[PDB]
RNA sequence: AUUUAGUUGGGCACUCUAGCGAGACUGCCGGUGACAAACCGGAGGAAGGUGGGGAUGACGUCAAAUCAUCAUGCCCCUUAUGACCUGGGCUACACACGUGCUACAAUGGGAAGUACAACGAGUCGCUAGACCGCGAGGUCAUGCAAAUCUCUUAAAGCUUCUCUCAGUUCGGAUUGCAGGCUGCAACUCGCCUGCAUGAAGCCGGAAUCGCUAGUAAUCGCGGAUCAGCACGCCGCGGUGAA
C-alpha cells in the first residue's frame, strides 16, 4: 500500500474439470456469502455451452478470454501534474482479472429471463469475437495507442 | 379488545341512570376519557373534559360505539 | 452416596482449598470420596456508557464470573457426617450439604 | 424537587401498575440496574472502590 | 362480462385470475375452487362451460361485488358525520393508531 | 482390534474420526457421507489427505461431529484424516508438512467491539 | 451387551469440563551489514519474528460538556417558583436535514421434503406433554433455583414441482371489519392475528461514506431496561469474496 507489495492469496483447483480458472471464476459470480448457487449457474451454463458445437466448456471458455485480455491500458498520471493519460504495459495478471470483469459484468447484461442462458451465450459469442467485451478490449487497444504519442517517453 | 365484556365507570353510571324515571338534567359534568357508551345514554347530555374545558354533547343513536374521549379533541390545530 | 456439596465462588484458590479440606473430612474417617469435580463457571455481562452527560460511545463493561465444584461421598459414617455438621470454614465460599 | 419524589416512592402505590425503579443513595429515575438496585453511575464508582463483591473489570 | 360481475382476465390461469375480481383476495379463490374441486388447469386457462356456472353459482355466495365499495364507503360516512375525530382527520387520513405525523404524507399525498 | 483415530478442529467445530482397514469410505454419524454434505462437492477437499499418502484408498471412516456450520465441520475432518495418516507412519510427515493441511487453521470470528456496528465496520458519517 | 434412544447395565478410552504445568525467546542455519544494532531467506514447530484481539490513553490544547446523577460559594423564591389529586401534553404538521429498515425480483415468488452452531435467562418465572380454534392463543396438567428441565428441531443452506419478464402471483405502505394479550383503564396514545382493499416504487445527479480477512456482504440466535411494547443498543454464531 504505502511500504511495499503484499501477498496474492491463491486459489484451489475446481472439483470437475480442475481448473484454477474455473474457481477463479465461480468466485466472481457469488453475492452475498452464498457461493452453492453460484456453482450450480456455472455448471448448467458449462452443460449449455457443450450442448450446441460440443468442443469443452474450458477450451471454447478460453478462446473468448484471449478474445477479451487487453494488452495497453491507459493510467492517467500527473507527472506534469495535467490530464495526462499514458498508456501502460498491462500485467499478465491484471489481464485475467479485467477478461473476467468485463465478462461476467457486461454478460450480466444480455437479457436472458432464463436464469444462466446470460452467461453461456456471452462466451459463446465472444470465442467468435462477436459482442461489447471483444469491442470492449479493441476499445481499449484503440483509445492506447490513440495518444501513445505524447505519453510514451514516461 | 375486551372480550370479558365492555366498561365504564361507576361514577358515571349510577349518575346516568338516576334520571331514567323522570326527565334528563341537562348536565353531567365527567373526566369523560375512559368510557365507551352504552345503550342506556342514547338522548342524554353530557358534557366532556379535556384536561382544559368540559365539552357539552348530546347522545345520538348510531354514536354509541366507541369511547367517550373521541369528542373532545385536545390538540387544537388552527 | 446419599450425600454431596456444591460450591460457588469467585476466586479459585479458596475454592480448591475448601475442596481439599472437605476431602480431608471424608477420606479420613472413612472412604469412597469423589474428586473436586470442575464445572461450567457461569459468567455475566454489563454494559455501562462510561460517561455523565452524553456521548454514548464510551462504554465501560464489567462482568461476574461463578467457579463451581462438586463432591460426592460413599459410605458415610456418623464420624464424618458430624465432622461435616461442624466444619464451617472457610467463609468465603458458600457450601452446601445435600443428599 | 428530589426529596417529594423519593418519599413518593417509598410508600404504596396507587395501583399496581406504578412501582417503578429508582436509586437508593443517588436518586436516578432512568437505568437503574434491578439486580442491585444502583443507578448507572453509581455502580459505575463503587465498581472502583472494591465494594461489590464480583464485579470486576472484563477483558477478553 | 366477463364471468362474475365484470373482470375477467383471458389466457392466464385460473386461481389467480380468479382473485382479480374486486374483493377476492387469495384464500376466497382456494377455498371457491375446493367447494368445486378443480385445480389450476393450466396456465392458459380452458374452464368447461359447467365449470364457469359452478363458480358462478358459488361466487354468490359471498357479499363481495362490486359493490363491496358501497359498505365501506357508507362506513366511513357514518363515521365522518357524528363526532368525529377519527372522521374529522379521515378528512385529513390518520388511522386507528396514529404514527406522528412529520414524514406520514408520503403515501397519502406526496407531501414535498 | 486394530483400529486408527485422529481428531480436526475448524470455525469451532470438531469431528471425532476413526480410521479403520475398508475400501474407501466414510460414514458421518451413521449416514453415508453424501448425506451429511449437501449438493456439496468439497469431497475433493475432504479427500485431499489422501491425494497425497495412501492414494487414494483404501481405510474407512467412522467419524462423529457437533457444532459450526456444514463447510466448517466439513473441514474439520480434513484433519482427522491427517493425524491417522500420521499414526501409521511416523515417515509421512515430512511429505504432510511440504503439502501442509496439518496446523488448526486458527482463524476465527473476531472479538466485537463497542461503538462499531460490526466487528470493524464504521457507520456512514456526515461531514457538513 | 439391551432397550425408542447413552438410557440401563458396564467403563473413564476419547470428547468436554478446569486447576497446575509446558511451550515463541531472533532460540539454532545461511547471507547482508564497520565485527554493532538490525535486516532477507531456513530448519524444526501448533503457531516466527509485537502469532491474532482487547483492556491500558503521557505534558497539555479546546473558558469544549455537565449546578438536571451527586456535591457546592454566591444570588434568589418562601400562604409559594415549596406541596397533594384528576385530565392532558412531551406522540402536535404547509415544510428543511441527519441516521436506519423494507424494496424496485429470476441467484427470484410460492409449495412440499431434508440437516448443521454459539452466547446466555429461569420461582411467582421458562413451559414438557396432551386437547381445542386456520391465527394471535386458551384448558388441564409436567420438571426446573440447574452441564439434568425449559427458552430452543436456529435461518440462509440442500432436493423436487409451479409460476414467465409483466408494476407481474414483485412491493405491502394505507385502510374497512372481526378477534387476542397484559393492563383498574388501550380514542387521544400499545403489541399481535384473520379477512378484505392493494400506494409509491423497474437500481437512483451534483455529491458523498465504510472497508485490507474469517474483514467487507449477507442470515439467524440471545438480553439489558422491562405487566406489556425494539427496524434501537449490547453480545454470539453460520456462509464466505475482490
Ligand atoms: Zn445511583
Amino acid at each position: 500500500p504505502r511500504k511495499g507489495p503484499v501477498a496474492k492469496r491463491d486459489v484451489l483447483p475446481d472439483p470437475i474439470y480442475n481448473s484454477k480458472l474455473v474457481t477463479r471464476l465461480i468466485n466472481r459470480v457469488m453475492v452475498d456469502g452464498k457461493r452453492g448457487i453460484a456453482a450450480n449457474i456455472i455448471y448448467n451454463s458449462f452443460d449449455i455451452i457443450k450442448e450446441s458445437t460440443g468442443n469443452d466448456p474450458l477450451e471454447v471458455f478460453e478462446q473468448a478470454m484471449k478474445n477479451v485480455m487487453p494488452v495497453l491500458e491507459v493510467k492517467a498520471r500527473r507527472v506534469g501534474g495535467s490530464n495526462y493519460q499514458v498508456p501502460v504495459e498491462v500485467r499478465p495478471e491484471r489481464r485475467t482479472t479485467l477478461g473476467l470483469r468485463w465478462v461476467v459484468n457486461y454478460a450480466r447484461l444480455r437479457g436472458e429471463h432464463t436464469m444462466e442462458e446470460r452467461l453461456a451465450k456471452e462466451i459463446m459469442d465472444a470465442a467468435n469475437n462477436t459482442g461489447a467485451s471483444v469491442k470492449k478490449r479493441e476499445d481499449t487497444h484503440k483509445m492506447a495507442d490513440a495518444n501513445r504519442a505524447f505519453a510514451h517517453y514516461r | 379488545s375486551l372480550k370479558k365484556g365492555p366498561f365504564v365507570d361507576d361514577h358515571l353510571m349510577k349518575k346516568v341512570e338516576a334520571q331514567q324515571g323522570a326527565e334528563k338534567k341537562k348536565v353531567i359534568k365527567t373526566w369523560s376519557r375512559r368510557s365507551t357508551i352504552f345503550p342506556s345514554f342514547v338522548g342524554f347530555t353530557i358534557a366532556v373534559y379535556d384536561g382544559r374545558k368540559h365539552v357539552p354533547v348530546y347522545i345520538q343513536e348510531d354514536m354509541v360505539g366507541h369511547k367517550l374521549g373521541e369528542f373532545a379533541p385536545t390538540r387544537t390545530y388552527r | 452416596q446419599k450425600i454431596r456439596i456444591r460450591l460457588k465462588a469467585y476466586e479459585h484458590r479458596i475454592l480448591d482449598q475448601s475442596a481439599d479440606k472437605i476431602v480431608e473430612t471424608a477420606k479420613r474417617t472413612g472412604a469412597d470420596v469423589s474428586g473436586p469435580i470442575p464445572l461450567p463457571t457461569e459468567r455475566s455481562l454489563y454494559t455501562v456508557i462510561r460517561a455523565t452527560h452524553k456521548y454514548k460511545d464510551s462504554r465501560e463493561q464489567f462482568e461476574m464470573r461463578t467457579h463451581k465444584r462438586l463432591i460426592d461421598i460413599v459410605n458415610p459414617t456418623p464420624k464424618t457426617v458430624d465432622a461435616l455438621m461442624k466444619l464451617d470454614l472457610p467463609s468465603g465460599v458458600n457450601i452446601e450439604i445435600k443428599l | 424537587a428530589k426529596k417529594s419524589m423519593i418519599a413518593k416512592n417509598k410508600r404504596p402505590a396507587k395501583h399496581s401498575t406504578q412501582a417503578y425503579t429508582r436509586c437508593e443513595r443517588c436518586g436516578r429515575p432512568h437505568s437503574v440496574y434491578r439486580k442491585f438496585h444502583l443507578c448507572r453511575i453509581c455502580f459505575r464508582e463503587l465498581a472502583y472502590k472494591g465494594q461489590i463483591p464480583g464485579v470486576k473489570k472484563a477483558s477478553w | 362480462a366477463r364471468i362474475a360481475g365484470v373482470d375477467i382476465p383471458r389466457d392466464k390461469r385460473v386461481v389467480v385470475s380468479l382473485t382479480y375480481i374486486y374483493g377476492i383476495g387469495n384464500t376466497t379463490a382456494k377455498k371457491v375452487l375446493a367447494n368445486v374441486g378443480v385445480s389450476e388447469d393450466v396456465r392458459v386457462r380452458d374452464l368447461t362451460n359447467e365449470q364457469t356456472d359452478a363458480i358462478r353459482a358459488e361466487i354468490d355466495k359471498l357479499k363481495v361485488e362490486g359493490d363491496l365499495r358501497r359498505e365501506v364507503n357508507l362506513n366511513i360516512k357514518r363515521l365522518m358525520e357524528i363526532g368525529s375525530y377519527r372522521g374529522i382527520r379521515h378528512r385529513r387520513g390518520l388511522p386507528t393508531r396514529g404514527q406522528n405525523t412529520k414524514n406520514n404524507a408520503r403515501t397519502r399525498k406526496g407531501p414535498t | 482390534q486394530v483400529q486408527y483415530s485422529g481428531t480436526g478442529r475448524r470455525k469451532n467445530a470438531v469431528a471425532r474420526v476413526r480410521l479403520v482397514p475398508g475400501t474407501g469410505k466414510i460414514t458421518v454419524n451413521k449416514k453415508d457421507v453424501e448425506e451429511y454434505i449437501p449438493h456439496a462437492d468439497l469431497r475433493e477437499v475432504i479427500n485431499q489427505p489422501f491425494g497425497v499418502t495412501e492414494t487414494k484408498g483404501a481405510y474407512d471412516v467412522i467419524v462423529n461431529v457437533n457444532g459450526g456450520g456444514y463447510a466448517g465441520q466439513s473441514g474439520a475432518i480434513r484433519h482427522g484424516i491427517a493425524r491417522a495418516l500420521l499414526q501409521v507412519d511416523p515417515d509421512f510427515r515430512s511429505a504432510l508438512k511440504r503439502a501442509g493441511l496439518l496446523t488448526r487453521d486458527a482463524r476465527m470470528v473476531e472479538r466485537k467491539k463497542p461503538g462499531l456496528k460490526k466487528a470493524r465496520k464504521a457507520s456512514q458519517f456526515s461531514k457538513r
